[PDB]
């Protein structure tokens, strides 16, 4: 089995099992979160488990990943799943993008939206704004399809710069084939619009800004298990 | 093969130019500052250095002149720290693991833990292993800053015109490795690593943001240089 955008495509049609509950983020009993915003944060939280303990399995069985040293496949999802969570909400979002006012609604999950004014109430505005312009928006005008989609997730995660990497070369193997792929395909995809393969891989800075943004605002309002993480994601994948 | 343009080859030439003009700072500047809290004074002293040099460069780059005056201190204050990072990365060492100054004195782990700055080295290190990892060169490096510079910010009154603006050196710089290797698949490898540092340099740029917050907190002598650049409120 190749690492292909043929066999990434054919993984987003997969479900995580639901009997991986793991607390990635929670309410601490630390926390500076007004007690009438428990339940919501709480929901939320859950929520965000629910979708981290997807990504795991889903990057689990990536081709030639599970082929990787266990400590690096850890740290692999410890250092990309914050971005590949905010990359799953603006692609999501796409579809709730309708002078010009800012756009309204973020997409956390199938059914469910975030409104605006509440991340305004919950001072998050900026970041939200960020996710919904420099993500959703420019994937919209773009136009990046599905399989442009599962290649840059690949390559968020297929990262050999991550520190503390056994064999580094071995995911550098696996990001370069990504590369590849994702050139191949533009070329074939969009051979009219030089640029294509640069204004996809732009996203990527971006992703990394945004999700330093939104790691500075969990840890202040201590809804981040820190710690216990790297011990999930190797329960997780085992 | 797509050859280079004349005009991409005369704008490959100036920002080579510019880049070794502007890489290090000038004898005078230099002389009046080791004229002499020591790791902590020269770390700073030549940080407001590094950063003179950097808009320089940017200012002599082809693009700049035709963006509001807004604009360019947005563009400036977002990319500063981003390309000091390339800039250091270009006088790791290896052997030694350690940063050359323009002094020639080289700073280690060390030095950067004694004049409190221990937070940011270890990323910086690591960095710098990775990239001369790369084995970049001139040109590579020279477009690569044109196109940190020009990367969309928050804020920007004309982030499209920024967009074309950067567009056209990301076509430079893809030209330019095509014609290194002779267009074999590779050069989408190569041009894919380069544009991967475009993101590592946005954490080690915020680590430097939170190094500056930390110090005004910790009330060390930090000059409103930097802090009116990097907005340490
Ligand atoms: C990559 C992460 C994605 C995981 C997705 C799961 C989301 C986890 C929780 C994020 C909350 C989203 C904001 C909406 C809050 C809704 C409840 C509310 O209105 O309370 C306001 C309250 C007023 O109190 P207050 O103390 O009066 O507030 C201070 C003044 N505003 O606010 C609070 O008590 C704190 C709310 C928690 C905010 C944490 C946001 C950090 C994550 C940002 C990136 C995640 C994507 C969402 C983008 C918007
Ligand atoms: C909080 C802070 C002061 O911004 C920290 C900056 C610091 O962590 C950096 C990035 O490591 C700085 C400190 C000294 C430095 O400015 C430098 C000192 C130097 O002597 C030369 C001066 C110029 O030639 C630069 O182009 C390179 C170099 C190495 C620069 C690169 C960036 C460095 C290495």
């Amino acid at each position: 089995q190749e690492l292909s955008i043929e066999r990434l495509l054919e993984m987003e049609s997969l479900v995580a099992d639901p009997s991986e509950e793991f607390q990635f983020l929670r309410v601490g009993p630390d926390s500076n979160v007004p007690p009438k915003f428990r339940a919501p944060v709480s929901s939320l939280c859950q929520i965000g488990n629910k979708q981290i303990a997807a990504l795991v399995v889903w990057a689990r069985d990536i081709p030639h990943f599970s082929q990787l040293e266990m400590e690096d496949q850890i740290l692999l999802i410890k250092g990309s799943w914050n971005e590949l969570l905010l990359f799953a909400i603006a692609w999501r979002s796409m579809e709730f993008l309708t002078t010009t006012s800012p756009p309204q609604l973020m997409c956390l999950m199938p059914g469910m939206t975030l409104h605006r004014n509440s991340a305004l109430q919950a001072g998050v505005g900026q970041i939200f704004d960020r996710v919904l312009s420099e993500l959703s928006l420019k994937m919209r005008t773009l136009r990046v399809d599905q399989a442009e989609y599962v290649a840059l997730k690949a390559i968020i995660l297929l990262n050999p710069d991550v520190k503390g990497l056994k064999n580094r070369q071995e995911v550098e193997v696996l990001r370069e084939k990504m590369f590849l792929c994702l050139d191949e395909y533009c070329r074939r995809s969009r051979s009219s619009e030089e640029g294509r393969f640069a204004a996809l891989l732009l996203r990527l800075p971006a992703l990394r800004s945004i999700s330093l943004k939104s790691f500075e605002h969990l840890f202040f309002f201590h809804l981040v298990a820190d710690t216990s993480i790297a011990g999930y994601i190797r329960d997780a994948l085992r | 093969v797509p050859p280079l343009t004349a005009n991409q080859k005369s704008l490959i030439a100036r920002l080579v130019w510019y880049q070794e003009g502007y890489e290090q700072p000038s004898e005078e500047d230099l002389k009046r500052v080791t004229q002499t809290d020591m790791p902590f004074r020269q770390i700073t002293e030549m940080t407001i250095l590094t950063v003179q040099l950097i808009v320089e460069f940017a200012k002599g780059l082809p693009g700049f002149a035709k963006i509001s005056q807004s604009d360019q201190i947005t563009l400036l204050k977002a990319c500063s720290s981003e390309v000091m990072m390339l800039r250091v990365a270009r006088r790791y060492d290896a052997a030694t693991d350690s940063v050359l100054f323009a002094n020639n004195q080289a700073y280690t782990r060390d030095n950067y833990r004694k004049a409190g700055m221990a937070y940011v080295i270890e990323d910086l290190l690591h960095f710098c292993r990775c990239m001369y990892s790369m084995m970049m060169d001139n040109v590579h490096y020279a477009l690569l800053t044109a196109i940190v510079i020009f990367s969309d910010r928050p804020g920007l009154e004309q982030p499209l015109l920024v967009e074309e603006i950067q567009r056209y050196y990301l076509n430079t710089l893809r030209v330019y490795i095509l014609n290194q290797n002779s267009a074999s698949p590779r050069c989408a490898v190569i041009f894919g690593k380069i544009l991967g540092i475009l993101t590592e340099i946005r954490t080690l740029g915020m680590q430097n943001s939170n190094m500056c917050i930390s110090l005004k907190l910790k009330n060390r002598k930090l000059p409103p240089f930097l802090e009116e650049i990097w907005d340490v409120a």
